[PDB]
RNA sequence: ACCUCGGAGCAGAACCCAACCUCCGAGCAGUACAUGCUAAGACUUCACCAGUCAAAGCGAACCUCAAUUGAUCCA
């Protein structure tokens, strides 16, 4: 580089010699002085110049346009409405593309989050990832994922490819443990039991149709004929496949992970795992 | 490993197989109107990016076996404007940007075509938007047939 | 951030591609971003100003200039208004032209 | 003099609407469109609340 | 008149459609003050849901 | 507005505004009409239909409205069943 | 004495234009009950709020008048 060869001149780079870069420090202005003093701003005398103006909203006595307005539910239980972060099926495919979430092991939010492809907030009332098929065609995966709301178009899609999809229910403090474990082990706390589906997300998680996580297996294949007939490109058989055990994990409900179960506690330092005996505990963190 | 009260099996004692999810019900889905995706020919091919990609299925009506004789001839009478010189059917998709729902659509067209032309019976409801100028116009037409001798 | 597998055939589907050895012999050079991706931005200041940054310039910034011109001068009828930023080596475009920069920078093999 | 009344329909119920009527003429059974139904039903004045 | 095109000039059958202008809009503006919120909807060219980044 | 709050130094925000206005992401703010629902018997269904209409705001109603509403309710919402997930985003707009 | 709304002059020929200026008026009435529903494009009382007109379309037969009026909350 040139820069460095001009630097071998160019007397040493000290504390005498900083300079910020011109536009960041923009200079201050002060009420002293002909131009800006003598009235400093404020124009003649009224309200204005000795500052005690009527509040933000006010019109001078008139109706105000915020109060003339009719009062209606826009925002009425907004704290109480769930969301969904979208993951569209292209986010995934660069995901997959670029070393990041393997799909040679099961897909779920922890790591979905661990390879940076959404950002989930319990707070703020997000409920997980909601799939959506904005990348449906070039779509090459094969993948086993699980989300908690999914179309019928990303379903056929991921299905299409040799892969199964299942959508699954968080409640928030699962939601939260299941984002960020680490932190959840550090807390110190036994791995809680999650907890099922609120009444009215019931028939959404037991309905086969939306591959519910709570839906008897029983109609899972006639499902997945129907999309396959629907959209062309016959289904594949997966029982025939090496990875197969692989995409048979299904993480049951009320464990928040895959090999941990509720009412374990994990030991980050000296790592190992406590279990709970005296089965009253068992009977609590299985029932 | 870990099972609880709310486990699979324990929801649904009947299904408690490994493959009972996955297994293909191949042997009694194999009915007439699966529309076999092998004998149709699907291109992909409109300039996307106006963004609506463009579904195009094309079969060779006649030589379509699992189309029943008398059905077939019924659709080759009553959808000939969409008959190209080979014989083909043409079917075009353009509703949605993803080819998945242009697909789907363009089976869909076949499905209903293929199961209206089976139902002979349907009663045609009457319009007189479009038709009725050219009923009128045939009928003028038909009005100045007079003479005794002419052939061919 | 993991580096990204050996893909048997490129370009990969979503359009990845990684640079290509040994690095072309030209006078500058763009860098990737941390996550593998051709350091071209979209940019807007007020409602208007719709611009393109190529940001990790390394080398001369004068020689890429010159080509940026010569490839945007027939698509825009017009040579494209351009700042030079040598100290934090980047190149400021008037006007939106990140996925033609992109496609051009990848076929130069950046 | 001239009082508003509130006309409800038969079929297609649950439908109603206001019309203006003199005082002293004797309720009103009215054609009226029903759109809950979509078509031209029988409304029969019920529950006045008005006066103008 | 198809068979005509069959067997008599041997060509492929040309069919035509009667098409119109395309609706007029006005240019659109960043704030449209008093119009209704389907004004938004003469400017989109795909009634599908989109997600940009993600 | 309370610019500054005595127990956290934070920003509030005007409720009748949130009780009144939809903030759509792109920046537009959505109301109903004045008096779409008083004395429907004196006005003609032309006038009904147009009182009946979600309409936007002036330039000047939406800074006012930003400023007195907090950034909370400038965020992207991902509502599940959202009839104004469409309007969240502008499209076909030049400069 | 007046405070809101409309017509005429001043203000002669796109628009606008004051007055404790000159004159008239209004705070209703009458008839169908599609005085249904939607929807391009426009006007606009100099802001806003309000207000005004209207193609196409879906259905169904084959609107007069100048003003005639009152936001939000709440009931
Ligand atoms: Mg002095
Ligand atoms: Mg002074
Ligand atoms: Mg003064
Ligand atoms: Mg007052
Ligand atoms: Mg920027
Ligand atoms: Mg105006
Ligand atoms: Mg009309």
């Amino acid at each position: 580089a040139r820069a460095l060869d001009l630097l071998r001149g160019l007397p040493r780079v000290s504390l005498a010699n900083l300079k910020p870069n011109p536009g960041s420090k923009k200079p201050e202005r002060r009420p002293r002085g002909r131009r800006r003093g003598r009235k400093c701003g404020r124009g003649h005398k009224g309200e204005r110049q000795r500052g005690t103006r009527p509040r933000l909203g006010f019109e001078g006595g008139q109706t105000p346009f915020y109060i003339r307005i009719p009062k209606y539910g826009f925002n009425e239980g907004h704290s109480f409405r769930r969301q969904y972060k979208p993951l569209s099926l292209n986010r995934l495919q660069y995901l997959i593309d670029l070393g990041r979430v393997d799909p040679s092991q099961p897909i779920d939010l922890t790591q979905l989050v661990n390879g940076r492809g959404v950002t989930i907030q319990p707070l703020k009332r997000d409920y997980g990832v909601q799939l959506v098929e904005e990348g449906a065609d070039t779509f090459t995966a094969k993948v086993n994922i699980e989300v908690q709301l999914a179309s019928e178009l990303a379903i056929a899609a991921i299905e299409k490819n040799g892969g199964v999809v299942t959508t699954a229910f968080y409640d928030p403090r699962s939601l939260d443990i299941v984002c960020k474990p680490v932190p959840f082990f550090l807390r110190g706390q036994p791995i809680p039991k999650r907890m099922l589906p609120p009444e009215e997300l019931v028939p959404y998680y037991t309905d086969a149709k939306n591959r519910g996580y709570l839906a008897d297996p029983a109609k899972f294949p006639e499902a997945r004929l129907e999309l396959a007939r629907k959209y062309g490109y016959i289904l594949p058989d997966i029982t025939k496949d090496e990875l197969f055990k692989m995409l048979c994990t299904r993480k049951d409900p009320r464990q928040i992970f895959f090999g941990l179960a509720p009412g374990w506690v994990v030991n980050m330092a000296d790592k190992k795992i406590l279990k709970p005996t005296d089965e009253n505990l068992l009977k609590y963190y299985t029932s | 490993e870990f099972k609880s009260i709310y486990s699979l099996d324990k929801l649904y004692p009947e299904s408690q197989g490994s493959d009972t999810a996955w297994r293909v019900p191949n042997g009694a889905k194999q009915a007439d109107s699966d529309i076999p995706l092998d004998r149709l020919t699907i291109s992909y091919c409109r300039s996307s990016g106006k963004v609506n990609s463009k579904a195009e299925v094309r079969f060779h009506l006649a030589t379509a076996e699992w189309i029943a004789e008398p059905v077939r001839q019924k659709i080759a009478i009553t959808h000939k404007n969409k008959i190209n010189r080979l014989g083909e059917l043409i079917l075009t998709s353009e509703s949605s940007r993803y080819q998945f729902r242009n697909l789907a659509d363009c089976l869909q067209k076949i499905r209903d075509m293929i199961t209206e032309a089976s139902q002979t019976p349907k009663e045609p409801t009457k319009e007189d938007v479009k038709l009725h100028r050219i009923r009128i116009e045939n009928m003028n037409r038909e009005r100045l047939r007079q003479k005794r001798i002419h052939s061919a | 951030i993991p580096d990204p597998p050996k893909h048997e055939h490129y370009p990969t589907p979503s359009g990845w591609q990684p640079p290509r050895d040994p690095p072309p012999n030209l006078p500058y050079f763009v860098r990737r971003s941390r996550m593998h991706n051709i350091p071209v931005y979209k940019d807007i200041t007020h409602g208007n100003r719709q611009m393109t940054v190529i940001r990790k310039v390394e080398g001369d910034i004068w020689a890429l200039q010159k080509d940026v011109e010569d490839f945007l001068s027939p698509l825009l009828g017009k040579t494209p208004v351009t700042q030079v930023n040598e100290v934090t080596g980047t190149l400021r475009i008037k006007g939106y032209f990140d996925q033609e920069l992109k496609a051009w920078l990848l076929e130069k093999g950046f | 003099k001239n009082i508003l009344v509130r006309m409800v329909s038969e079929a297609g119920t649950g439908f109603c609407f206001n019309t203006k009527r003199n005082r002293l003429r004797e309720k009103l059974t009215l054609l009226h469109y029903d759109p809950v139904v979509k078509q031209r039903v029988l409304f029969v004045e019920k529950k006045k609340i008005r006066s103008l | 008149v198809t068979y005509i095109f069959h067997q008599l000039l041997d060509m492929r059958e040309p069919v035509f459609e009667f098409v119109r202008p395309p609706p007029y809009h006005p240019k659109q503006k960043r704030f449209p003050h008093r119009q209704p919120l389907r004004y938004l909807d003469r400017y989109r060219d795909s009634h599908e849901p989109t997600y940009g980044i993600y | 507005l309370t610019y500054f709050s005595a127990r956290k130094g934070k920003r509030k925000t005007v409720k009748a505004v949130i009780d009144r206005f939809l903030r759509l992401h792109c920046g537009l703010w959505v109301r109903r009409k004045a008096g779409y629902k008083k004395k429907l018997w004196k006005k003609t269904p032309a006038r009904k239909k147009r009182l009946r209409e979600f309409v936007f705001c002036n330039k000047t109603q939406s800074k006012l409205l930003d400023k007195m509403t907090t950034s909370f309710w400038k965020r992207r919402n991902w509502y599940v069943d959202d009839p104004y997930q469409k309007y969240h985003d502008r499209t076909n707009l030049k400069v």
